[PDB]
Protein backbone atom coordinates (compact mmCIF):
# COMPACT_ATOMS: atom_id res chain seq x y z
CA UNK A 1 0.00 0.00 0.00
CA UNK A 2 1.02 3.48 0.76
CA UNK A 3 3.32 2.51 3.70
CA UNK A 4 5.80 0.87 1.24
CA UNK A 5 6.50 4.12 -0.41
CA UNK A 6 6.13 6.62 2.38
CA UNK A 7 9.09 4.52 4.37
CA UNK A 8 11.63 3.91 1.67
CA UNK A 9 14.28 5.89 -0.65
CA UNK A 10 12.46 8.10 -3.37
CA UNK A 11 15.07 7.81 -6.09
CA UNK A 12 15.18 4.04 -5.94
CA UNK A 13 11.40 3.92 -6.52
CA UNK A 14 11.24 6.28 -9.36
CA UNK A 15 12.53 5.15 -12.91
CA UNK A 16 15.12 6.99 -14.64
CA UNK A 17 12.76 6.74 -18.05
CA UNK A 18 10.96 9.95 -16.38
CA UNK A 19 13.94 11.92 -15.46
CA UNK A 20 15.10 11.08 -19.10
CA UNK A 21 11.44 12.74 -20.08
CA UNK A 22 11.88 15.83 -17.94
CA UNK A 23 15.10 16.61 -19.28
CA UNK A 24 14.18 16.11 -22.36
CA UNK A 25 11.19 18.79 -22.49
CA UNK A 26 13.11 20.80 -20.57
CA UNK A 27 16.59 21.23 -23.48
CA UNK A 28 13.73 21.35 -26.31
CA UNK A 29 12.03 23.51 -24.47
CA UNK A 30 15.19 26.29 -23.97
CA UNK A 31 16.96 25.82 -27.01
CA UNK A 32 16.26 29.06 -28.98
CA UNK A 33 17.74 31.29 -26.74
CA UNK A 34 21.26 31.79 -27.83
CA UNK A 35 19.61 32.57 -31.31
CA UNK A 36 17.05 34.65 -29.79
CA UNK A 37 18.57 36.64 -27.65
CA UNK A 38 21.42 37.49 -30.43
CA UNK A 39 18.38 38.49 -32.80
CA UNK A 40 16.84 40.70 -30.12
CA UNK A 41 20.15 42.70 -29.17
CA UNK A 42 21.35 43.52 -32.54
CA UNK A 43 19.12 45.70 -33.38
CA UNK B 1 44.81 12.09 -37.42
CA UNK B 2 47.03 14.17 -39.35
CA UNK B 3 46.26 17.58 -37.98
CA UNK B 4 49.54 20.00 -37.74
CA UNK B 5 49.43 21.18 -34.12
CA UNK B 6 48.96 24.51 -35.30
CA UNK B 7 45.78 24.26 -35.62
CA UNK B 8 45.20 23.17 -31.83
CA UNK B 9 47.14 25.63 -30.35
CA UNK B 10 44.79 27.55 -27.60
CA UNK B 11 45.05 31.37 -28.37
CA UNK B 12 42.90 34.18 -26.98
CA UNK B 13 41.34 34.73 -31.08
CA UNK B 14 40.48 30.57 -31.03
CA UNK B 15 38.59 31.12 -27.90
CA UNK B 16 36.35 33.52 -29.41
CA UNK B 17 35.91 31.86 -33.39
CA UNK B 18 34.51 29.03 -30.92
CA UNK B 19 31.72 30.54 -30.23
CA UNK B 20 30.85 32.03 -33.71
CA UNK B 21 31.75 28.16 -34.67
CA UNK B 22 29.31 26.38 -32.05
CA UNK B 23 26.42 29.15 -32.68
CA UNK B 24 26.67 28.15 -36.29
CA UNK B 25 26.82 24.08 -35.36
CA UNK B 26 24.42 23.76 -32.23
CA UNK B 27 22.54 27.29 -32.35
CA UNK B 28 21.07 26.77 -35.64
CA UNK B 29 18.66 24.63 -36.70
CA UNK B 30 19.44 22.42 -39.73
CA UNK B 31 17.03 23.53 -41.98
CA UNK B 32 17.81 27.17 -42.43
CA UNK B 33 21.63 25.30 -42.49
CA UNK B 34 20.65 23.74 -45.54
CA UNK B 35 18.33 26.47 -47.33
CA UNK B 36 21.41 28.64 -46.57
CA UNK B 37 23.77 26.22 -48.34
CA UNK B 38 22.05 25.89 -51.48
CA UNK B 39 21.95 29.69 -51.84
CA UNK B 40 25.39 29.84 -51.59
CA UNK B 41 26.09 26.73 -53.98
CA UNK B 42 24.22 28.88 -56.84
CA UNK B 43 26.07 32.46 -56.00
CA UNK B 44 29.69 30.30 -56.43
CA UNK B 45 28.44 29.21 -59.72
CA UNK B 46 27.40 32.43 -60.85
CA UNK B 47 31.14 33.91 -59.65
CA UNK B 48 33.10 30.81 -61.35
CA UNK B 49 31.01 31.80 -64.75
CA UNK B 50 31.90 35.65 -64.25
CA UNK B 51 35.61 34.24 -63.52
CA UNK B 52 36.31 32.18 -66.52
CA UNK B 53 35.18 34.75 -68.61
CA UNK B 54 37.67 36.78 -67.76
CA UNK B 55 40.45 34.84 -67.96
CA UNK B 56 39.36 34.13 -71.38
CA UNK B 57 39.51 38.04 -72.11
CA UNK B 58 43.30 38.30 -70.54
CA UNK B 59 44.44 35.79 -72.77
CA UNK B 60 43.39 37.71 -75.75
CA UNK B 61 44.78 40.98 -73.90
CA UNK B 62 48.06 39.19 -73.34
CA UNK B 63 48.20 37.98 -77.20
CA UNK B 64 47.38 41.51 -78.06
CA UNK B 65 50.25 43.03 -76.08
CA UNK B 66 52.98 40.08 -77.15
CA UNK B 67 52.27 41.78 -80.52
CA UNK B 68 53.84 45.69 -79.63
CA UNK B 69 56.70 43.36 -77.65
CA UNK B 70 57.69 41.81 -80.75
CA UNK B 71 56.94 44.45 -82.49
CA UNK B 72 56.35 41.86 -85.38
CA UNK B 73 54.55 38.25 -85.63
CA UNK B 74 53.84 36.99 -82.25
CA UNK B 75 49.93 36.90 -81.71
CA UNK B 76 49.85 33.62 -79.73
CA UNK B 77 49.49 33.41 -76.15
CA UNK B 78 50.37 30.76 -73.35
CA UNK B 79 47.87 27.67 -72.00
CA UNK B 80 50.54 27.55 -68.99
CA UNK B 81 49.78 30.66 -68.28
CA UNK B 82 45.65 30.73 -68.94
CA UNK B 83 45.59 27.39 -66.71
CA UNK B 84 47.53 28.55 -64.15
CA UNK B 85 44.91 31.91 -63.49
CA UNK B 86 42.19 29.60 -63.41
CA UNK B 87 43.61 27.80 -60.78
CA UNK B 88 45.12 30.94 -58.57
CA UNK B 89 48.97 30.11 -58.75
CA UNK B 90 50.01 33.44 -59.63
CA UNK B 91 50.57 36.05 -57.19
CA UNK B 92 49.90 40.07 -58.39
CA UNK B 93 53.52 40.38 -58.52
CA UNK B 94 54.23 37.59 -61.07
CA UNK B 95 51.30 38.87 -63.52
CA UNK B 96 52.88 42.27 -63.57
CA UNK B 97 56.50 41.36 -64.41
CA UNK B 98 54.86 38.68 -66.69
CA UNK B 99 53.33 41.75 -68.67
CA UNK B 100 56.02 43.87 -68.63
CA UNK B 101 58.47 40.71 -70.05
CA UNK B 102 55.71 40.49 -73.09
CA UNK B 103 55.52 44.07 -73.29
CA UNK B 104 58.97 44.59 -73.90
CA UNK B 105 60.67 41.55 -75.61
CA UNK B 106 57.46 39.27 -76.59
CA UNK B 107 58.83 35.99 -75.24
CA UNK B 108 55.45 34.44 -74.51
CA UNK B 109 56.69 31.67 -72.91
CA UNK B 110 58.54 33.10 -70.64
CA UNK B 111 56.70 31.96 -66.87
CA UNK B 112 57.18 33.93 -63.73
CA UNK B 113 57.85 30.55 -60.95
CA UNK B 114 54.48 29.92 -59.07
CA UNK B 115 53.24 30.64 -55.84
CA UNK B 116 53.81 28.81 -52.59
CA UNK B 117 50.84 28.93 -50.43
CA UNK B 118 50.55 31.11 -47.42
CA UNK B 119 51.70 29.80 -43.96
CA UNK B 120 49.36 30.41 -41.19
CA UNK B 121 49.59 33.85 -39.14
CA UNK B 122 50.36 33.73 -35.25
CA UNK B 123 51.08 36.10 -33.10
CA UNK B 124 51.32 34.90 -29.20
CA UNK B 125 48.73 34.30 -27.05
CA UNK B 126 46.83 36.74 -28.91
CA UNK B 127 45.95 34.68 -32.08
C1 LIG C 1 7.36 29.47 -45.99
C2 LIG C 1 7.34 27.97 -45.76
C3 LIG C 1 7.22 27.68 -44.27
C4 LIG C 1 6.40 26.42 -44.07
C5 LIG C 1 6.39 25.98 -42.66
O1 LIG C 1 5.64 25.20 -42.11
O2 LIG C 1 7.23 26.78 -41.94
C6 LIG C 1 7.45 26.49 -40.59
C7 LIG C 1 8.97 26.33 -40.44
C8 LIG C 1 9.16 25.21 -39.41
O3 LIG C 1 8.79 24.09 -40.18
C9 LIG C 1 9.00 22.87 -39.56
O4 LIG C 1 10.15 22.41 -40.23
C10 LIG C 1 10.49 21.09 -39.90
C11 LIG C 1 11.81 20.89 -40.63
O5 LIG C 1 12.19 19.56 -40.38
C12 LIG C 1 13.28 19.13 -41.14
O6 LIG C 1 14.40 19.68 -40.53
C13 LIG C 1 14.64 19.30 -39.20
C14 LIG C 1 16.01 19.95 -38.91
O7 LIG C 1 15.82 21.29 -39.21
C15 LIG C 1 14.67 17.77 -39.02
O8 LIG C 1 15.77 17.32 -39.71
C16 LIG C 1 13.41 17.16 -39.65
O9 LIG C 1 13.55 15.77 -39.67
C17 LIG C 1 13.37 17.60 -41.11
O10 LIG C 1 12.23 17.12 -41.72
C18 LIG C 1 9.40 20.19 -40.42
O11 LIG C 1 9.28 20.56 -41.76
C19 LIG C 1 8.13 20.56 -39.63
O12 LIG C 1 7.11 19.74 -40.10
C20 LIG C 1 7.76 22.02 -39.93
O13 LIG C 1 6.79 22.41 -39.02
O14 LIG C 1 9.50 27.50 -39.88
C21 LIG C 1 10.06 28.44 -40.70
O15 LIG C 1 9.62 28.65 -41.81
C22 LIG C 1 11.40 28.87 -40.20
C23 LIG C 1 11.27 29.91 -39.12
C24 LIG C 1 12.00 31.19 -39.49
C25 LIG C 1 11.16 32.28 -38.86
C26 LIG C 1 12.01 33.53 -38.81
C1 LIG D 1 48.14 45.40 -50.07
C2 LIG D 1 48.52 44.42 -48.98
C3 LIG D 1 49.79 43.77 -49.44
C4 LIG D 1 49.59 42.28 -49.44
C5 LIG D 1 49.66 41.84 -50.87
C6 LIG D 1 50.47 40.58 -50.90
C7 LIG D 1 50.89 40.36 -52.33
C8 LIG D 1 51.97 39.35 -52.41
O1 LIG D 1 51.97 38.26 -51.86
O2 LIG D 1 52.91 39.62 -53.35
C9 LIG D 1 53.82 38.60 -53.65
C10 LIG D 1 55.10 38.93 -52.89
C11 LIG D 1 55.21 37.97 -51.70
O3 LIG D 1 55.85 36.85 -52.22
C12 LIG D 1 55.60 35.67 -51.53
O4 LIG D 1 56.76 35.54 -50.74
C13 LIG D 1 56.84 34.28 -50.16
C14 LIG D 1 58.05 34.26 -49.23
O5 LIG D 1 57.71 35.03 -48.12
C15 LIG D 1 57.07 33.24 -51.26
O6 LIG D 1 58.13 33.69 -52.05
C16 LIG D 1 55.81 33.20 -52.10
O7 LIG D 1 56.04 32.43 -53.23
C17 LIG D 1 55.52 34.61 -52.67
O8 LIG D 1 54.18 34.61 -53.05
O9 LIG D 1 54.91 40.23 -52.37
C18 LIG D 1 55.99 41.04 -52.31
O10 LIG D 1 57.05 40.62 -52.77
C19 LIG D 1 55.85 42.11 -51.30
C20 LIG D 1 54.71 43.04 -51.63
C21 LIG D 1 54.60 44.16 -50.61
C22 LIG D 1 53.27 44.84 -50.80
C23 LIG D 1 52.91 45.54 -49.52
C24 LIG D 1 52.24 46.85 -49.83
C25 LIG D 1 51.96 47.53 -48.53
C26 LIG D 1 52.99 48.61 -48.39
C27 LIG D 1 52.29 49.88 -48.03
C28 LIG D 1 53.20 50.58 -47.05
C29 LIG D 1 53.55 51.90 -47.65
C30 LIG D 1 54.71 52.38 -46.85
C31 LIG D 1 55.56 53.17 -47.78
C1 LIG E 1 39.96 39.31 -29.28
C2 LIG E 1 40.50 38.90 -30.63
C3 LIG E 1 41.93 39.37 -30.75
C4 LIG E 1 42.55 38.83 -32.04
C5 LIG E 1 42.64 39.92 -33.11
C6 LIG E 1 42.42 39.30 -34.49
C7 LIG E 1 43.77 39.12 -35.20
C8 LIG E 1 43.59 39.21 -36.71
C9 LIG E 1 42.88 37.94 -37.22
C10 LIG E 1 43.69 36.71 -36.82
C11 LIG E 1 44.18 35.99 -38.07
C12 LIG E 1 43.12 34.99 -38.53
C13 LIG E 1 43.66 33.58 -38.33
C14 LIG E 1 42.89 32.65 -39.25
O1 LIG E 1 42.35 33.12 -40.23
O2 LIG E 1 42.43 31.41 -38.77
C15 LIG E 1 41.42 30.74 -39.49
C16 LIG E 1 40.06 31.18 -38.99
C17 LIG E 1 39.51 30.12 -38.06
O3 LIG E 1 40.25 30.12 -36.86
C18 LIG E 1 40.80 28.88 -36.48
O4 LIG E 1 39.86 27.86 -36.46
C19 LIG E 1 40.40 26.57 -36.38
C20 LIG E 1 39.32 25.61 -35.98
S1 LIG E 1 38.02 25.72 -37.17
O5 LIG E 1 38.51 26.17 -38.43
O6 LIG E 1 37.13 26.79 -36.87
O7 LIG E 1 37.31 24.45 -37.26
C21 LIG E 1 41.51 26.42 -35.41
O8 LIG E 1 42.31 25.41 -35.87
C22 LIG E 1 42.35 27.65 -35.28
O9 LIG E 1 43.13 27.55 -34.16
C23 LIG E 1 41.53 28.88 -35.20
O10 LIG E 1 42.38 29.95 -35.13
O11 LIG E 1 39.20 31.40 -40.08
C24 LIG E 1 38.38 32.56 -40.15
O12 LIG E 1 37.56 32.65 -41.04
C25 LIG E 1 38.77 33.82 -39.40
C26 LIG E 1 38.11 35.02 -40.07
C27 LIG E 1 37.79 36.07 -39.02
C28 LIG E 1 38.61 37.33 -39.32
C29 LIG E 1 37.96 38.55 -38.70
C30 LIG E 1 38.92 39.17 -37.68
C31 LIG E 1 38.21 40.25 -36.88
C32 LIG E 1 39.12 41.46 -36.72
Amino acid sequence: GFLVEWSSDFITIIPENVDIYIWNVFSKIYRTIPLSFISTTLG
Amino acid sequence: TDIPWAEKRWTLFSTVWYLVQQLRFVGTPPALRYVAFLGWRALMFQVYAAHKALVLWQCKLDAGLARIGSGGATATFSKTMALRRLHWRNSPLAEALYALNLYKTGRVHLLPPVAKPIPRPTFFWLF
